[PDB]
């Protein structure tokens, strides 16, 4: 029961310079007749996984050689030379050399490592078809952000909202190539009225500051 | 060139049973093991267990003994695996691997299938409640003034949401849907310009197979709602 | 020269077409079997290698039951083996044997319908030849070989197609290579099929001066050509071993490249197998059947050449019997479309016959002969020896046809009439009667067929031959030997009288009836002879003219043509040729063998180191076999599971090569000692035989063509009675012995379980080689035992045809067929069995041996690894014991061989040749004195021959010696020449005694003519050279000598003068030249004693003069004994001694001899003129 441990759950990469992607294994991966058995697989959103690097230092039949892969004992790494915009997707390990179970890593994404900005905040007041039916679903949009691990805090009269919300975190877009989210807070016509503030801000790595848009139920 | 391929998405209720199928095509059947893998989403892989394409003997993971069984047909040069009242945590994907008999862990799973995602539900068809959004109360942000339409609550997915019949193609952002007790969750923007709102008419769509309300909604401006 | 294939299977039946087609059908299923035991071979091994893959990842059960399924497979297609396997073999052996039964007795049917005119023509072997080696190999033909060519080319087509539908790449490959592999088996059949011809024809140039040296036994120590004769038999001897020594080279060439072949096809085939093995896209099992079906169906394919081979010689061996069989004679005696008279009377018809010979048809005997004969009239034909008395004898039979005229017997043509019906009713004797070696009873009963005994008795006292029939034990059962040999002369051509008088004639032909009779039975047989010629006609011809005076009429023969006719009288009254004859008239050695090859001892070293690792090559082969396929039963990394099948496919190509290097050497070597001691051993037995006796070669059993037989057979023999013994046995443990061990190491249980079967596995192995080619010659013995009386009844054509009793021979022929066909026909059956049942043993071990592996596996005790070395090791090593201890010939005849050759090499002469001991005195005079000197025979010690004779003989004395023949003429010559020496008597050459003096120097100082004149397989300058030895012969001499012999004329007309090359015996040139050619090869030696025996037997009576003018100038100085039945060299002698039973009756001068008239005037007054 080795541990495969992928140290960066996502890499933030340009197109035109090099990374490197590196497993930890709980367990010595040498075997007791002298071969290091850790492969290495690429697997795309929705297709199947391919097979990148097999063995110790080996390359799987196939494959440019723009992938290398070095590592001793308990560590070991990947890389990438000349990344493309093709090989772009999940990565992970796998050890086969204690296999009563066989074991696989955690993954990594890459990314396209663009310029910076800070995202504007779209609010909007419920639906009529929501008051009729008593519901309340305010959205807060946020365009133009960048990267893609923002903290946004849905607020009402000093209360953070932890309930009824969830981010759509979209990728990364072709030609503007930004990146969105969507928070969605929501409740009934009850508790619509016990509150007046809906805010939502978006505190980020380009802005700490909070971008405040809110309105008040009264005020329309 | 070795190309395995599943089945495809299955959608049962919960206490059922589903078979999955791997179709293997470009090779020799008779000597490689299939591996069958699960993934949960967001987590790292798992190994089920192996099934060997000779003559059917399997070796099962300690967790998942008993709860699945694994058969192949030569003939037809497929492999199958079977649950037996399956709960709500085996929603995941499901993954075929090849692995030679000769080498035997000494070589990597080489080849592997596509994936061929389960999810466990008891809801129903619903109708989508497609709601016209409209920006903030009097003042505008400028020349960008925003619109949006979104839903809540429908079962099963997906839905399609266009605006202005295809006919606008500015300032329009699309974000995914996600999956809450038993049902689903939808929402998207489109930027306009003043001269384009509310001088100009933009209408959300959506489409749900299994309710057939292909119904169109347009954004009013608001006023003292 | 080549029959069409239809017409061979004739003399077919509808049950014998039945057996070949049912015989074909098993013969392709039990072709197509092995195959298929290849197929679940391979997948066998699949279930044990991915069962060990699975277990050793999950570090068993399935296993054993799965074997079980598998064990039903292979008992299955091990019964049905053994049941197509007996049928294919029975059916065909029983189609084959009883077709050529039948062709055998029809073929005797028209070998005796022939006429003796087609048979006096032939040779009397050549058909006997023809009966033996044709219809041996009309039976080998159709016998099995079909059987085995379409079991290998079934074998070969389900294995290609077994290959082809389980994978066709490693198939295309092994295809690839099939040609090469095909023609290696090919060849290497070929060579291992025959193995004796071959070497029989590298002898056989040499049997020249075998048969030379041994047909001139007595002329030899004459002639003294014992060391020249013994050069160029050296010489012979090295020409043959020079061939045999490179057919030993090429064939063990031949042997190592095939199996350097079948290695490196080895590597090849299992480098790429595991190529595609590790790339996924083959398994091991699915491999290894489609290589093991592949290679197996190119070496069936290539194994069914000898099938073909002796097809085509049965074909061409048929050729000659059918032809046999086709031809009709003009006159057929079964035929009863031919005429037979009822009111037989005697009357003879003949005019304007003209008659040739069909032998020599240039010549024309006959010129027209005109008669006419009545009935009681007893005809007499006087003339001399030459104008053909018999001619006119076998005329009358009807043996031939005239080719002028027509012949009639009582007014119609004999041209019209039954053959048979008139050869029953002319009673004939010959000149020379034979008798068949039967009972005398069955002798005298075979004129004609219901004869009670009362009739015998009377025909034989008419005969008056009861009273040696009355001395003689078994007096009707006597069994008379070969050729009247046990009885004597007068008592055969009574018995032959008596023979012909029971078939009660009409016509009656005599021929030379009285000429070795005396006086008293040849007059009580012509009294007989009146007492039966009143009712009959009957032609009598003789020499003696007692019996012709009291005839009816006397004719005489003059150049063919009946010149004088009349009475007695009449032609007394004409004085004609007949008138000038009355006015004229009026085991023990036991392995002493092991020094005889000593002299070659590195042959021997090196044979048998090779020998030790051609014996290990098979464990070697069992261990990386076993090890290459346990790399794909076990998981390892891909480099090195890579690294290890590389390894292996270059340890297979290197034990290839070292096979090839090692079958050349011990090959090699061991045919080269064989082949020396063989030549060391011929030349010794010859010189061991030169220097004996002639009393040792005049035994009764050593025989001249029976020794030339010992010697090719047994110094050919006795080589392998010394190294094959070895070689084998060497072979077998280095074979055997390790394989037992390693497998004992490794897995002790199945070890022990295969133990209990390798002895019927050995014995398959052993019997499946001896099916290859050559099983048993027993048959042929039985036939031959059996097979004298065709023999006997083919050699005598002339009873036969006059008997008119072919039908009882030909069916005393059937009842010796008879019991070895039924004998034959259970041994078809036996055989049958026993093949099908060996085959059918070594096709369940696999069955047993794998399905205790599999519990063993199962168990934990042994890995399949193991399991398939035990099984590679052990099952494959007793096969291997028995093909190669089938190889080796038998012991018992070889040492029975090697002790009659030691026994024969050791005997010594009492009187040696080469030893120089003795009285050797310098000077001689030449006086002879003979005193009571006795001599008996020491083949015949009860019958004397001599009774005491003596005799003086002084310087120049002409002594001329008479006798009747057989009185001891040629005895005193073998008494002078050393030959004999006598048991009783006195010998004094001019005071010195025989015994004592030099053996050589008598030996060289006379020189005589033979009775029968021999040369030698050379020209005749080599013949008149011969004569003189140990001394420079001079071309001078040679001239001279045939100047004075008067054969100068016909040397110096023949072409290649001195060179002309004469054949064996003299048998180009004529009897009279090679007499003169005798005198001249006598007269090189100036002898100082000189004997002539019968100088003149056939000779021209110019050359007889001729002859005697050298001998009359060249009789002083000394000392001459001529000895001749003509009188002309008698008349002009010094002194005559005339014989009487070996005792000396009359000597003196020839006056004193025609004074006192004796029995010497009875022969001095026969001729007088
Ligand atoms: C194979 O079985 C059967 C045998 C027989 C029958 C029917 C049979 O049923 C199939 C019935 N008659 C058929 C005629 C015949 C005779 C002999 C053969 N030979 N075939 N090979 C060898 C061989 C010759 C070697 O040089 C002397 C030698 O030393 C280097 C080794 C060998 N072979 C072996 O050692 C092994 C090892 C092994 O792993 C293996 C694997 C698969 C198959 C066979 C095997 O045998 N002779 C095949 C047909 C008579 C004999
Ligand atoms: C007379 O004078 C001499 C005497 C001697 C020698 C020379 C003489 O010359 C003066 C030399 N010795 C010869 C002794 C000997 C005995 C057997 C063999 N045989 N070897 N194979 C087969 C075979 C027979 C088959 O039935 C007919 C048959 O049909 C199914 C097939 C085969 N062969 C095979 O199957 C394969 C397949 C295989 O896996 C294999 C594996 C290893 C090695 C070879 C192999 O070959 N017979 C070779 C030599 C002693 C006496």
């Amino acid at each position: 029961q080795v541990v495969m441990t992928q140290s960066p759950l996502s890499l933030p990469v340009s197109l035109g310079d090099q990374a490197s992607i590196s497993c930890r294994s709980s367990q010595s991966l040498l075997h007791s007749n002298g071969n290091t058995y850790l492969h290495w697989y690429l697997q795309k959103p929705g297709q199947s996984p391919k097979l990148l690097i097999y063995k110790v230092s080996n390359r799987f039949s196939g494959v440019p050689d723009r992938f290398s892969g070095s590592g001793s004992g308990t560590d070991f790494t990947l890389k990438i030379s000349r990344v493309e915009a093709e090989d772009l997707g999940v990565y992970f390990c796998s050890q086969s050399t204690h296999i009563p179970p066989w074991t696989f890593g955690g993954g990594t994404k890459l990314d396209i490592k663009r310029a910076d900005a800070a995202p504007t905040v779209s609010i909007f007041p419920p639906s009529s078809e929501q008051l009729t039916s008593g519901g309340l679903s305010v959205v807060c949009f946020l365009n133009n952000f960048y990267p893609k691990d923002i903290n946004v805090k849905w607020k009402i009269d000093g209360s953070e909202r932890q309930n009824g919300v969830l981010n759509s975190w979209t990728d990364q877009d072709s030609k503007d190539s930004t990146y969105s989210m969507s928070s969605t807070l929501t409740l009934t016509k009850d508790e619509y009225e016990r509150h007046n503030s809906y805010t939502c801000e978006a505190t980020h790595k380009t802005s700490t500051s909070p971008i405040v848009k809110s309105f008040n139920r009264n005020e329309c | 060139e070795v190309q395995l391929q599943e089945s495809g998405p299955e959608l049962v209720k919960t206490g059922a049973s589903v078979k999955i199928s791997c179709k293997a095509s470009g090779y020799s059947f008779s000597n490689y093991y299939i591996h069958w893998v699960k993934q949960s989403h967001g987590k790292s892989l798992e190994w089920i267990g192996f099934i060997s394409c000779y003559n059917g003997a399997t070796f099962y993971n300690q967790k998942f003994k008993g709860k699945a069984t694994f058969t192949v047909d030569n003939s037809s040069s497929t492999a199958y695996m079977k649950f037996n009242s399956l709960t709500f945590e085996d929603s995941a994907v499901y993954y075929c691997a090849r692995l030679p008999i000769q080498f035997g862990n000494f070589y990597p799973m080489d080849y592997w299938g596509q994936g061929t995602t389960v999810t466990v539900s008891s809801a129903k068809t619903t109708a989508p409640s497609v709601y016209p959004l409209a920006p903030v109360c009097g003042d505008t942000t400028g020349s960008s003034v925003t619109l949006g339409c979104l839903v809540k609550g429908y079962f099963p997915e997906p839905v399609t949401l266009t605006w202005n019949s295809g006919s606008l193609s500015s300032g329009v952002h699309t974000f995914p849907a996600v999956l809450q007790s038993d049902l689903y969750t939808l929402s998207s923007s489109v930027t306009v310009t003043s001269s384009t709102w509310p001088s100009q008419s933009i209408t959300c769509n959506v489409a749900h197979p299994a309710s057939s309300t292909k119904v169109d909604k347009k954004i009013e401006p608001r006023g003292p709602t | 020269p080549t029959v069409s294939v239809f017409s061979m299977f004739r003399y077919s039946n509808w049950l014998d077409k039945l057996y070949m087609v049912v015989g074909t059908l098993a013969a392709i299923i039990h072709g197509a079997g092995l195959p298929l035991m290849m197929l679940v071979f391979g997948e066998m091994t699949d279930i044990f290698a991915n069962a060990g893959n699975l277990e050793d990842l999950m570090s068993f059960m399935n296993l054993e039951e799965d074997m079980t399924r598998y064990a039903y497979y292979y008992s299955g297609i091990g019964a049905g083996v053994l049941v197509a396997a007996y049928i294919q073999v029975s059916f065909w052996c029983l189609a084959a044997g009883r077709q050529i039964h039948k062709i055998r007795k029809q073929f005797f049917h028209a070998i005796m319908r022939q006429e003796i005119g087609w048979f006096d023509v032939h040779d009397v072997g050549e058909l006997n030849t023809r009966l033996t080696d044709d219809v041996s190999k009309i039976n080998e033909g159709i016998g099995d070989k079909i059987g085995m060519f379409f079991q290998s080319m079934a074998t070969f087509f389900t294995g290609f197609i077994v290959g082809f539908t389980r994978g066709w790449k490693l198939t295309l490959v092994i295809l690839a290579i099939s040609p090469v592999l095909g023609l290696s088996a090919a060849v290497w059949a070929k060579i291992l099929s025959s193995f004796t011809d071959k070497e029989l024809l590298a002898y056989a140039k040499a049997g020249a001066v075998a048969e030379e040296v041994l047909a001139a036994i007595r002329t030899v120590i004459a002639f003294g050509g014992q060391k020249k004769e013994l050069e160029r038999y050296n010489k012979n001897l090295e020409e043959a071993k020079r061939i045999g020594i490179k057919k030993a080279i090429t064939a063990n060439i031949s042997i190592g490249a095939a199996f350097l072949l079948i290695y490196a096809s080895y590597a090849l085939a299992f480098w790429y197998g595991t190529t595609l093995v590790l790339s996924g896209e083959y398994s091991i099992g699915q491999v290894l059947t489609v290589f093991f079906s592949v290679l197996i169906g190119a070496f069936s394919v290539g194994q069914a050449s000898p099938s073909i081979e002796a097809f085509a010689n049965a074909r061409g061996a048929a050729y000659e019997i059918f032809k046999i069989i086709d031809n009709k004679p003009s006159i057929d005696s079964y035929s009863k479309s031919g005429h037979k008279p009822d009111n037989i009377k005697g009357n003879l018809e003949f005019r304007n016959v003209h008659f040739s010979y069909p032998s020599r048809k240039e010549v024309k005997i006959l010129k027209g002969l005109n008669l006419k004969v009545q009935s009681g009239q007893t005809v007499a034909l006087v003339g001399n020896s030459g104008c053909g008395k018999s001619t006119t004898v076998q005329l009358m039979q009807r043996l031939y046809d005239p080719t002028e005229g027509m012949v009639s017997v009582d007014g119609q043509d004999i041209r019209t009439i039954n053959v048979r019906f008139l050869r029953e009713i002319i009673g004939v004797v010959s000149q020379e009667p034979v008798l068949f070696a039967t009972t005398i009873a069955e002798n005298i009963r075979y004129g004609r067929e219901n004869v009670t005994m009362d009739e015998i008795e009377k025909a034989v006292k008419e005969a008056n031959a009861y009273d040696f029939i009355m001395k003689l034990p078994h007096k009707f059962d006597t069994l008379v030997g070969e050729r009247g040999a046990q009885l004597s002369g007068g008592q055969k051509q009574r018995i032959a009288i008596a023979r012909a008088l029971v078939r009660n004639p009409k016509i009656l032909l005599l021929d030379e009836a009285t000429s070795a009779l005396d006086t008293e039975s040849e007059a009580v047989v012509q009294v007989a002879l009146d007492k039966a010629r009143k009712g009959r006609t009957t032609i009598v011809i003789a020499h003696r003219l007692s019996t012709v005076r009291n005839a009816d009429v006397i004719a005489g023969f003059d150049d063919g043509v009946i010149v004088e006719k009349g009475n007695h009288d009449e032609l007394m009254k004409e004085k004609g040729i007949y008138f000038k004859l009355v006015t004229m008239q009026t085991p023990v050695s036991f392995w002493r063998i092991m020094k005889l090859n000593l002299t070659e001892w590195p042959y021997f070293v090196v044979g048998v180191f090779c020998a030790i690792i051609n014996g290990g090559l098979q464990p070697a082969f069992a261990i990386i076999f076993s090890k290459i396929i346990g790399v794909f039963t076990r998981i390892d990394d891909p480099e090195t599971k890579r690294q290890n099948s590389n390894l292996f496919s270059l340890l297979f190509l290197a034990l290839g090569i070292i096979s090839f290097i090692t079958f050349f050497l011990q090959g090699f070597t061991f045919g080269k000692a064989g082949e020396i001691l063989t030549k060391r051993l011929r030349y010794m037995v010859f010189r061991s035989m030169l220097r004996q006796d002639v009393s040792w070669f005049d035994d009764p059993k050593n025989t001249t063509g029976a020794l030339t037989t010992r010697l090719a057979n047994d110094a050919a023999q006795v080589k392998g009675a010394i190294g094959s013994r070895l070689a084998v046995i060497t072979q077998n443990i280095a074979n055997l012995g390790t394989g037992i061990i390693i497998s004992f190491i490794y897995g002790w249980q199945l070890t022990l379980l295969l133990l209990a079967i390798v002895p019927i596995i050995a014995i398959a192995g052993v019997v499946e080689m001896k099916m290859l080619s050559g099983q048993a010659l027993k048959d042929k013995k039985e036939l031959e035992g059996a097979g004298k009386i065709a023999t006997e009844a083919i050699e005598n054509f002339r009873t036969v045809v006059s008997l008119t009793q072919e039908q009882k021979f030909e069916h005393m022929y059937a009842q010796s067929l008879q019991v070895p066909y039924r004998n034959s026909l259970r041994k078809a059956h036996i055989f049958g069995i026993t093949f099908s049942f060996t085959q059918a043993m070594m096709y369940f071990s696999y069955a047993g041996c794998f399905r205790f592996g599999a519990y063993l596996v199962a168990h934990k005790l042994m890995s399949f690894e193991d399991v398939l070395l035990v099984f590679s090791a052990v099952v494959f090593g007793a096969m291997a014991v028995g093909q190669v201890s089938s190889f080796a010939p038998d012991y018992a005849k070889a040492k029975i061989s090697a002790a009659h050759i030691i026994m024969i090499i050791e005997k010594t002469p009492l009187i040696d040749s080469y030893s120089t001991e003795g009285l050797m005195p310098n000077t001689l005079e030449g006086n002879v004195t003979f005193g009571e000197v006795v001599f008996n025979y020491p083949t015949r010690p009860d019958i004397p021959v001599l009774q005491g004779l003596s005799l003086e003989v002084k310087k120049g004395q002409t002594l001329a010696l008479v006798g009747s023949s057989g009185c001891g003429k040629s005895t005193v010559v073998q008494l002078l020449e050393r030959f004999y020496d006598p048991l009783a008597g006195k010998v004094l050459l001019d005071g010195k005694e025989i015994k004592r003096l030099n053996v050589q120097w008598l030996r060289a100082h006379l020189g005589i003519v033979s009775q029968e004149p021999i040369l030698f397989d050379c020209s005749i300058a080599e013949n008149i050279a011969y004569g003189d030895n140990s001394r420079v012969v001079s071309q001078e001499e040679i001239v001279r000598a045939a100047k004075e012999a008067n054969i100068h004329a016909f040397i110096e007309s023949l072409p290649n003068k001195y060179s002309t090359k004469v054949g064996d015996k003299g048998t180009q040139l004529s009897g009279g030249q090679k007499q003169r050619i005798a005198i001249a090869r006598a007269l090189v030696r100036q002898p100082h004693i000189l004997l002539l025996d019968e100088a003149t037997s056939a000779l021209d009576t110019e050359s007889e003069k001729v002859v005697q003018e050298a001998l009359d100038k060249a009789r002083e100085g000394r000392t001459c004994i001529v000895i001749a039945h003509r009188l002309s060299t008698i008349q002009n002698a010094d002194l005559i001694v005339v014989f009487q039973n070996g005792r000396v009756k009359e000597h003196g001068t020839h006056q004193q001899l025609l004074a006192q008239k004796g029995i010497y005037f009875s022969m001095v007054s026969v001729q007088a003129g």
